[PDB]
């Protein structure tokens, strides 16, 4: 297991966004051409062994330990009626006190906030990937497709990334073969060598969210330089075409760098190997 | 999709 291998994004220029927008609200549109500076970035997302690490060398508390709560998924027993904050939920007990991590060591870390992110990536001598860098990868060498892989969810018949089968949220059929998480070395690698880059856990970039992008061409964009919420890439176990259509390199959501949830998760970025 | 805290 090398579950903190980095891997080289190659310098280019890309076309961040969309102009056939999904989910118009995030600010999917427009396209806009892209450059950016060749960098290294996870091929993971961090696991809870990887964070273990982190948490055994630092001693850090991540924010959802100190709050005391985190969100949790009603199905794996708020935004929606489906999302309840567990008191006692945080990374090492993934839907509340009474579940564990240790039957699932390399499965990626979650509740970890955006800070809890910055620290772990900090400490490891790498720093979070803004949303560029991060859709760029995502997008894996191709240009304007929907997925990692390409158009179609189900390329030759296989499952690419860990989402949701089924009716959501009443039932998720694992047909994946994951109804949680998938160990963040699960499914096809990308052009560039990522794992789970849609699906699995959503994960948080550097960049603070809007939803107004001009279609300038930019170089190394950091995203705008104040705001609320922080921006998170890729969609996760749970989503679905149905409600939460975002296993797309395109999609794009946000949260308060505070928050954490079941489904929320990270990987890190580095301008050279550290 | 992740509700805020
Ligand atoms: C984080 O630290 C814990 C506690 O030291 C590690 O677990 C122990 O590791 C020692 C040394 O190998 C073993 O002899 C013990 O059996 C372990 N004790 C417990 C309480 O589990 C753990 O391996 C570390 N985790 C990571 C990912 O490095
Ligand atoms: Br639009
Ligand atoms: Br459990
Ligand atoms: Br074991
Ligand atoms: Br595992
Ligand atoms: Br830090
Ligand atoms: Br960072
Ligand atoms: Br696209
Ligand atoms: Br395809
Ligand atoms: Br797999
Ligand atoms: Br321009
Ligand atoms: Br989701
Ligand atoms: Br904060
Ligand atoms: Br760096
Ligand atoms: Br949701
Ligand atoms: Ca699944
Ligand atoms: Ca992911």
């Amino acid at each position: 297991l090398a579950h903190s291998k980095m891997v080289p994004i190659p310098a280019g220029v890309f076309t961040m966004g969309t102009d056939d927008p999904q989910i118009k609200q995030d600010g999917e549109a427009p396209a806009r051409r892209v450059t950016i500076d060749a960098f290294y970035m996870d091929a993971y997302e961090v696991s809870n062994t990887e964070f273990e690490k982190f948490v055994n060398s630092t001693g850090y508390l991540t924010e959802a330990e100190k709050f005391g709560d985190s969100f949790v998924f009603e199905g794996m027993l708020a935004a929606a009626p489906w999302w309840l904050p567990v008191k006692g939920a945080n990374w090492r007990h993934p839907e509340g006190p009474d579940s564990t991590i240790l039957h699932r060591p390399d499965h990626p870390v979650l509740h970890v906030s955006w800070n809890d992110a910055v620290a772990y990536c900090t400490w490891a001598g790498k720093r979070l990937p803004t949303e560029a860098e991060w859709e760029y990868s995502c997008r894996g060498g191709l240009h304007n497709r929907l997925f990692p892989w390409g158009n179609k969810l189900q390329p030759k018949g296989q499952h690419y990334a860990n989402i949701w089968q089924g009716e959501f949220p009443v039932t998720n059929t694992g047909e994946d073969g994951f109804q949680g998480t998938a160990p963040v070395d699960a499914f096809p690698p990308n052009g560039y060598g990522l794992y789970n880059i849609v699906g699995n856990a959503w994960e948080w970039t550097s960049d603070w969210w809007t939803v107004h992008h001009s279609v300038e061409e930019t170089l190394n964009p950091k995203g705008p330089p104040s705001g609320k919420d922080r921006v998170k890439k890729g969609g996760s176990y749970m989503s679905h075409r149905s409600y939460c259509y975002r296993y797309r390199c395109a999609a794009r959501s946000q949260n308060t760098p505070d928050s954490s949830a079941s489904n929320l998760g990270f990987r890190c970025a580095a301008d050279r190997l550290p | 999709c992740t509700p805020s805290r």
